[PDB]
RNA sequence: CGCGACCUCAGAUCAGACGUGGCGACCCGCUGAAUUUAAGCAUAUUAGUCAGCGGAGGAGAAGAAACUAACCAGGAUUCCCUCAGUAACGGCGAGUGAACAGGGAAGAGCCCAGCGCCGAAUCCCCGCCCCGCGGCGGGGCGCGGGACAUGUGGCGUACGGAA
RNA sequence: GGCCCCCGGCGCGCCGGGCCCGGGUCUUCCCGGAGUCGGGUUGCUUGGGAAUGCAGCCCAAAGCGGGUGGUAAACUCCAUC
């Protein structure tokens, strides 16, 4: 028998709501390799234009580590949060629902560290999170 | 902060996840080695507490130990001498399971030096502790002026001469009142400069 | 087996000490060694003072000295902010610092820091240039001169009070003395019984009084 | 009888003015703060209690105090330890009747 | 079934690196007895010593206090004088035995994790282009490959810090 | 004291890399190291003695808390890290 804190852990989501939340990200992706360097080497070139550098706005995007999900979730600034259910030690988030469950953060378990890694340059993710989103796709946010 | 959770997980207990991944440790020593390599720090929070970065060139190995008192080595137990030098069932080892651990796996690995071991399980003739290791010649880590002190060989193998946390207890080492054995350097030296004479130039 | 005392002494473990030292002629040697290297860091850091920082005046641990000052680690923290000195400053122009010691009386800084600002002004903090724009002040006296040698250690061991001729007031000889010891120091060994049986007679008479 | 300068027992200055001071840094250490107590007592329910806590929270809740003490002592070992978390035992069994009730 | 990830876990005369072995005067971690002494003898003493094992360096271990103190207070480590054959231990017999204060030699301070903020802002490898090149580095072209969201770099560590 | 060789030497002149960073006052926010300390028990060791240090096994935390204040214990101040 596995304890209540850990059976949560598969209880997860319904395949086709997880396609839509996917496909919600794959809008949102943060900037990967090849990616960030030509962006950055335009923006330098843009300095001389005195339309855009480092320090200039970035629509939301993802927040991938576990350490900025649980800051910016114990500081109520998301609004939705995913967690892959199969993590090593499960000790790494076995209390996160907890604290998902004290602030009101909506939040969910879907299947693979892989996908969430597929989301980024990198490999794996632990957890990503929206905080807010555009406008535009508020509503399809809310929805799911 | 995400580590102040595991930290306070950690310290309580009275959860199965030690039971259901300690055999996982237990068969695998039988099927592999009783010494073999982990391909990631089972406790994030505490390797890093002790030190540790996941910077290319960092190795931990988790490692077996059989625990018990130690039965002093003689044919059929009947040990010569004076009888107050008898006695071979309660005697007590005099160094941390932790430490014998550790050198173990320092002697296992040579070209990596260590840099300091923690508990994962304990489950009823045995002890499951894992060490992290160096590897002082990467030069992703040569290069880092932070931590390049284990490059130089006055560490050449700092487990077995006994100067990491594991084993510098067992050193009897400390400050204050409580510690008078030590209060030249070491056990041996605090003595030998004790029973020696002095004989000056002038008497 | 003896006749007349009774003394006896340690020197004896049967596997022997003699493997124990016999070397004291290094003495000498050791003299010179350690001699030749001051000689050579004084060199070395010519201008800077030859035994180095300055250090605090202390007053001493238990009763035994509780009279003579000396010569402690460094100058403490709260000492140095009323000073008005940074910290990691005070290391570079030449004050010793040891934070773990707490003060009780600011009695350092009155004369030591200033004392020993004004005689750095006396030969002043070298700029770090020839020039000195703002990385080096008051190079003034060195434009006036310098000491080729260094000062050696700073004055730390020369007070003692004045004791004039003041005529015997009388309640001074009226006031006695041994009686005075002896039952101020009873007082306070039986301060605490006192302040039981203050509160045991207390219990009756205010349960007399309900 | 015309006060002279005799400290009696133990004193911190029968002579010297007290000059101030401001207490250090190092001795702040230890006292909680609104999160990490939050930490605290998140975690304390995520996680549950230990057998020998709960053993002593029914002996309270039949409520024979002196023998709660005896069982958290000989377990954890100082007085001073169970004296104090016994009222930790309290407090939480105490939560738990009031929102029972409620 | 098939494809594709992550995870675990394998072999390779794969690419580049590294360790063993000696000496042992001094140093460090273990093990560690008996002659001998008490006129006998086992507790003690010889002794945490010789023998045994492992591990280094030009010195090693120590080291910035979970300290001393009880004072009008000192303030990391080591070494010398001294405290002192003293406080204590002991078939309280033989014998064993420190420290703190004081005067000196020398002198020095510091760094992570954690809590935080900064667009992973970090690092390694490989191809090549320029200086150098018997301690393999400096710049640069790499729309080269990889580690790292299970935490790299900048700030900052109890002497408070940050905004 | 003289001559001739190779390796240092600290300043200077020169090129080039990268480094823009401090101090005060006021308001606000943050602040720590677990099967570890600690308790018990058995051995060893120590001048440490109702147990100095170290281990093995059993127990096993709290954070105005923890450790120490040389006789075990409860109460209560105070000092010290």
């Amino acid at each position: 028998k596995v304890p209540p804190a850990i059976n949560q852990f598969t209880q997860a989501l319904d395949r086709q709501t997880a396609t839509q939340l996917l496909k919600l990200a794959h809008k949102y992706r943060p900037e990967t390799k090849q990616e960030k360097k030509q962006r950055l080497l335009a923006r330098a070139e843009k300095k001389a234009a005195g339309k855009g550098d480092v320090p200039t706005k970035r629509p939301p995007v993802l927040r991938a580590g576990v350490n900025t999900v649980t800051t910016l979730v114990e500081n109520k600034k998301a609004q939705l949060v995913v967690i892959a259910h199969d993590v090593d030690p499960i000790e790494l988030v076995v209390f996160l629902p907890a604290l998902c469950r004290k602030m009101g953060v909506p939040y969910c378990i879907i299947k693979g560290k892989a996908r969430l890694g597929r989301l980024v340059h990198r490999k794996t993710c632990t957890t990503v999170a929206f905080t807010q989103v555009n406008s535009e796709d508020k509503g399809a946010l809310a929805k799911l | 902060g995400a580590y102040k959770y595991i930290q306070e997980l950690w310290r309580k207990k009275q959860s199965d996840v030690m039971r259901f991944l300690l055999r996982v440790r237990c068969w695998q020593y039988r099927q592999l080695s009783a010494l073999h390599r982990a391909p990631r720090p089972t406790r994030p929070d505490k390797a890093r507490r002790l030190g540790y970065k996941a910077k290319q060139g960092y190795v931990i190995y988790r490692i077996r130990v059989r625990r018990g008192g130690r039965k002093r080595p003689v044919p059929k137990g009947a040990t010569y001498g004076k009888p107050v030098h008898h006695g071979v069932n309660q005697l007590k080892f005099a160094r941390s399971l932790q430490s014998v651990a550790e050198e173990r796996a320092g002697r296992h690995c040579g070209a990596l030096r260590v840099l300091n071991s923690y508990w994962v399980g304990e489950d009823s003739t045995y002890k499951f502790f894992e060490v992290i290791l160096i590897d002082p010649f990467h030069k992703a880590i040569r290069r880092n002026p932070d931590t390049q002190w284990i490059t130089k060989p006055v560490h050449k193998h700092r487990e077995m001469r006994g100067l990491t946390s594991a084993g510098r207890k067992s050193r009897g080492l400390g400050k204050g009142h409580k510690f008078h054995h030590t209060i030249g350097g070491s056990r041996r030296a605090a003595w030998r400069r004790r029973n020696t004479l002095q004989l000056h130039r002038y008497r | 087996a003896p006749s007349r005392n009774g003394m006896i002494l340690k020197p004896h473990f049967h596997k022997d000490w003699q493997r124990r030292v016999a070397t004291w002629f290094n003495q000498p040697a050791r003299k010179i060694r350690r001699r030749k290297a001051r000689q050579a860091r004084a060199r070395r850091i010519a201008p800077r003072p030859a035994a180095g920082p300055i250090r605090p005046i202390v007053r001493c641990p238990t009763v035994r000295y509780h009279t003579k000052v000396r010569a402690g680690r460094g100058f403490s923290l709260e000492e140095l902010r009323v000073a008005g000195i940074h910290k990691k400053v005070a290391r570079t122009i030449g004050i010793s610092v040891d934070p773990r010691r707490r003060n009780k009386s600011t009695e350092s800084l009155q004369a030591n820091v200033q004392r020993l600002k004004e005689y750095r002004s006396k030969l002043v903090l070298f700029p770090r240039k020839p020039s000195a724009p703002k990385k080096g002040d008051s190079s003034a006296e060195e434009l006036k001169l310098a000491t080729q040698l260094t000062g050696p250690v700073m004055p730390i061991r020369n007070v003692f009070k004045k004791e004039k001729a003041r005529v015997i007031t009388e309640e001074e000889k009226n006031f006695k003395a041994f009686a005075s010891l002896r039952m101020a120091r009873a007082n306070a060994r039986l301060f605490g019984i006192r302040a039981k049986r203050a509160k045991e007679a207390a219990e009756q008479d205010v349960e007399k009084k309900k | 009888a015309l006060r002279y300068p005799m400290a009696v027992g133990l004193n911190k200055g029968h002579k010297v003015t007290k000059n101030v001071s401001k207490p250090r840094h190092s001795r702040r250490r230890g006292r909680l703060t609104k999160h990490t107590k939050f930490v605290r007592d998140m975690i304390r329910e995520v996680c549950g209690f230990a057998p020998y806590e709960r053993r002593a929270m029914e002996l309270l809740k039949v409520s024979k105090d002196k023998r709660a003490l005896k069982f958290i002592k000989k377990r954890v070992g100082t007085h001073i330890r169970a004296k104090r978390k016994r009222e930790e035992l309290s407090s939480v069994l105490a939560a738990m009747r009031k929102a029972a009730a409620k």
